[PDB]
């Protein structure tokens, strides 16, 4: 009635916790229910919109205005038009966040750095390395007696920068067309007699097969290289033709551009960032600081 | 006779021998039990690089602090064989054992994270996936670290970049003693082959 | 003669001429060439963009 | 902005049918980047002659041809940003020229060394 | 697929249904990813439906 | 809904880590990844060359120069050629590393002893014990007038030794015609007329199937034994007829000799030295002191 | 040639002698013998009586 | 294979299409020796052209 | 992705070498060796008697 | 044979080919008890003539 066993000893590790990192894999999680079998059931009527809203391309592909410049009758030819935004003219190409701004509050400063992320650089930010094909939409803020031509050309490899203590920028000086000839450059001229916009997708192009997702992320005089290892390069708005515009209508148009990417691929759930992703909660005064997260592990 | 100075070419192999497979085979059928033909194997196995190394409590210790001195000794596998190699590729597993002769906590825990080669701990996230152990129900931590490389093959070389591949993070809240071993994943190998360098063998210091 | 990673001297045909784009080397016999064995293109340049020409 | 190339070498050498020696033509990748333990520079004669090269005897290789792979572990040279070499290329003495005992203007050789690319790919 | 473990990977794959590069930026819908119906496809429904005697304390 | 338990109780071992030494099986490393399925692609175009690399057949058959000795016209009949090199004339048969010298740092002094591999002796040293057939290219740097016969015989067993107190080296008074005929004695006369090379590949023979990888590494005086039995024999390049050369061209021609193996196998993955494999790593100044990696274990 | 790990965590109860008391069940009982297959035979002409 | 243990060996193994003794001297192609191309071979990649239900979270 | 478990508590008993003196069995001796499937072959021309 | 555990007994049985009572005085040969030539009976040595992935550590 009672046999005896055959079988055999059997090897083994106290884990606890294995793969809990991983998406894929039996969770030995309890469920505080009645059932095991504890189903929800599919999304037919549950959000407005049947579409996954959480795949990378959905998300992505949401654009987002990341410049706005004035583009002035006086702006010389074969110079990129710096007026009116905080990288005038110059777009890095890449999904990372490219832009930031410093919120200082003196009582010695704190010298706190705030970004301006797009869908698709939000998403960046989880990860360590990239690789996706850059989608601007540069539309022209104008009316039918404003004319003009525009070049945007592509230009690989590092941006020429103006390296602060605490930001990072561009440097117009060197992007003019003595210095920046636009003749050995994919390039698009756009006319501006009746049309207004252009959309540019930028396929990846890099020595690299990912490029970081750092950006600006702490970027300044001491650090800047993983800002340029962070983009495959930039594109460069420059007037081909000045601004033709009679005294009947605004002497400055408003270039929009708005960024998206396709063809997606993030490597790592890890960000590159010194510190963990943080969302920043805009304090109600100026004079107030803003909240640090614990990092301390004890 | 012409004046010239040729090669014919001409090969010979002595003592009317038998099939050199056969008999290779036949040996180690009487004496070994295994064959190894290729080094990749010895890849997978695992091995030591310090039979003892030391922490420090609450600090992140990336293991290129060990690694970097290994990798020069020629004492491991990944190490030995990478002297007649200039790429690799692939990812790389870590075995630590615990050996802490001395009680700190009442929990004692060890935590792996990832990190970019050749960066700091002050430079990088405690993010991104990590593995838990507790030494005292079990003493091996068997951690894996997968290829998260901006490149296809990576150079034993230095290099102007930087972070472009991943690493490991190692923590633990107590000061502890570990036997680390280490080998590479199931896609780590080596990449193309150069010559070997001196070997060091005995010293004897004599008195003169 | 099976040896990897080097070539050894060796002779050779006794007459060789290898025009290269617009170089011709005349050789007393046959170089001895070491070449990669099984290469490939490890590289992305032809996947990026076509390689444009003079015209 | 980017290449991809392979570099192909030929030497000519030319000695006089009472010279002999021989030369060893081998590469190193990463020679001035790797650690001195793992150069071609600080190795023995078995681990220089184990680097890939070609066999250079004076009366039996009068040339030698060589091809370098591209030897970059990134998807393509930069030709703007980074002026990194990848690949050392050494002419060793294997035996030295061996001449006559009287000394004379005679007992030497002669070399020239040709380079090209091929495999290439300028794109951006 | 080719691996070396007698269990190819952690879980039991159920297919979808969809046509499109879940990368993209093409709009995919979420009721093709996976199907789950008020149907015998759950777990729970089912042994209602078949009235299995367990959903009876049996 | 609830059953009971009909299963039995399962015999085990608490033991984590086992086989964590052998190069097969399934390995509880747990991946800092996304998917458990993470798995790199194949070697399409990674590496330059699509050849396995890694093969020992591959490493082992990479040739590499042991010998370069020099042949004058002084050189006697039925004597080994020793001008040139350490072990002149005298080539011993194994996988196994049988050269070595000592660097001497003065303070007392230390004795620290190099080898020179070629890349079959530096995978036999990862080895305990080895089997292979020798094969050795034995090529003279010459001119169409020098002229002469060369012997290349192999002797089976130990070979006659110098020994000394820190190395370990032939015995060129006991490798002569009068002591060591060549008559009964497998062999190659080499005739240089117009001819230079000749690739000498010897089976392995040996009353035991395996010999071992020891070789060089503590061998001297009193430390003699294991290198005998790391080598089957040795081939012993002697003049049957003395280098003839004219006035008119050098008195003395280079004897090169390649070493690899083919038909490898090796034992066990344990090497048999006293101490752990280590990479001699060559100090700036012959001043200074090499490095001793720890072995101790607490 | 070391694949990884696909297999779940598994729970668990570490009580020996579960079932002891029951007449039917595998027994852990280690037998001080030769031949795990350590069987009697029958009673074939054991007893007086079958 | 003559075992005596009801799992012959530690892991599946794969098969390879190669023709070369392995210890040989002869070059032998590393593709040969595992076949991974960018295919449905390799698990993910699989489940990426399947579309199975576990790449959106279900 | 991550399903949950279904599988149940497995009793046990922690007892290493378990029929250890028996001549049957799988042992959980681990190997010193490169391969886990080490095997000596036959005794085919080892001894001086088949 | 007759058992009462779902696994009869603890190892895989190989046979054999002897034809003697194994406890008689009989000559019987070592060579027929078992039977491991140098072929793919042992699991190694089959891996090798296989080229199976994992011996290139695959």
């Amino acid at each position: 009635s009672k046999p005896r066993n055959q079988n055999q000893v059997m090897p083994y590790q106290n884990v606890p916790g294995w793969g809990y990192s991983l998406y894929k894999g039996i969770d030995m999680s309890v469920p505080l229910a009645y059932d095991p079998n504890n189903e929800l059931g599919d999304l037919r009527d549950v959000f407005p919109s049947a579409v996954d809203e959480m795949a990378i391309g959905y998300v992505c592909g949401n654009p987002a205005i990341k410049h706005v410049l004035t583009w002035s009758t006086t702006d010389v030819v074969q110079n990129p038009i710096s007026n009116g935004d905080d990288w005038g003219g110059v777009i890095p190409v890449g999904m990372p966040c490219y832009s930031k701004t410093i919120r200082a509050v003196k009582g010695s400063t704190s010298k706190t750095e705030v970004m301006d992320p797009a869908p698709c650089e939000y998403v960046a930010n989880l990860f360590s390395y990239w690789r996706a094909t850059m989608c601007y939409r540069i539309t022209v803020v104008k009316t039918a007696f404003h004319t003009g031509r525009l070049e945007i050309f592509f230009e690989p490899g590092s941006i020429p920068t103006v390296r602060t203590a605490d930001n990072l920028g561009p440097d117009q000086t060197q992007l003019n067309g003595t210095i920046a000839p636009s003749d050995n450059n994919y390039k698009y001229i756009l006319d501006l007699t009746n049309d207004t916009e252009v959309t540019i997708k930028v396929p990846y192009v890099s020595n690299k097969m990912f490029m970081k997702t750092v950006g600006i992320y702490g970027a300044h005089d001491e650090d800047n290289w993983n800002f340029d290892e962070s983009f495959t390069g930039f594109l460069c708005i420059r007037p081909i033709t000045k601004l033709m515009a009679p005294d009947t209508v605004s002497q400055k148009v408003s270039i929009v551009v708005w960024k998206w990417a396709e063809d997606v691929v993030v490597v790592e759930p890890k960000p590159l960032t010194s510190g963990p992703t943080q969302v920043y909660n805009p304090p109600a005064v100026a004079r107030d600081l803003v909240k640090q997260i614990d990092v301390s592990m004890q | 006779i012409n004046l010239s100075n040729k090669t014919d070419e001409n090969t010979i192999s002595f003592f009317d021998s038998g099939d050199p497979e056969r008999m290779n085979n036949e040996a180690l059928m009487r004496g070994c039990g295994e064959q190894i033909v290729n080094l990749r194997p010895l890849l997978r196995t695992f091995r030591t690089i310090n039979d003892n190394w030391s922490l420090a409590a609450n600090t992140k210790t990336p293991i290129t602090d060990l690694t970097n001195t290994a990798d020069a000794e020629g004492r491991d596998y990944m190490s030995y064989l990478s002297f007649l190699y200039r790429f690799y590729r692939g990812g790389r597993r870590y075995k630590f054992f615990n050996t802490t002769p001395l009680k700190q906590s009442q929990t004692c825990y060890v935590r792996s994270f990832l990190i970019p080669r050749n960066y700091t701990a002050d430079e990088i996230n405690t993010d991104g996936p990590s593995h838990i152990t507790y030494p005292v129900i079990n003493p091996v931590h068997e951690v894996e670290v997968p290829f998260y490389s901006q490149y296809r093959k990576i150079p034993i070389a230095s290099t102007s970049d930087k972070g472009y591949d991943s690493s490991l993070m190692y923590y633990t809240n107590v000061g502890t003693q570990q036997i680390v071993a280490r080998a590479g994943n199931d896609d780590f190998t080596f990449g193309w082959m150069i010559g070997t360098p001196q070997l060091q063998g005995i010293t004897k210091e004599v008195a003169n | 003669t099976n040896v990897h990673n080097t070539k050894l001297a060796s002779t050779s045909a006794e007459n060789a001429i290898e025009k290269e784009q617009i170089t011709t080397f005349h050789d007393v016999e046959t170089p001895n060439r070491i070449d990669t064995p099984m290469a490939q293109d490890t590289s992305s340049a032809r996947s990026m963009d076509d390689t444009h020409s003079i015209i | 902005k980017y290449l991809r190339c392979d570099v192909q070498v030929k030497i000519v050498l030319n000695a006089n049918p009472f010279i002999a020696g021989r030369l060893y033509l081998a590469y190193s990748p990463y020679d001035d980047k790797v650690a001195p333990e793992r150069r071609i520079i600080y190795t023995s004669r078995a681990g220089v002659t184990g680097y890939p090269g070609v066999e250079l005897d004076f009366q039996l290789d009068n040339s030698v041809e060589m091809t370098i792979p591209y030897a970059s572990f990134q998807e393509a040279y930069d030709l703007v940003s980074g002026n990194e070499d990848f690949v050392q290329l050494y002419l060793f003495t294997i035996a030295p020229v061996l001449g006559p005992s009287a000394e004379s203007a005679n007992s030497k050789v002669d070399l020239s060394v040709y380079m090209w690319l091929d495999n290439i790919s300028l794109v951006i | 697929p080719t691996s070396e473990n007698p269990k190819i990977g952690p879980i039991s794959e159920v297919a979808s249904g969809v046509k499109t590069a879940a990368n993209g930026i093409e709009r995919i819908p979420v009721l093709g990813e996976i199907a789950k119906p008020v149907t015998a496809a759950v777990k729970w429904f089912a042994d209602i439906v078949g009235g299995v005697a367990a959903i009876f304390g049996w």
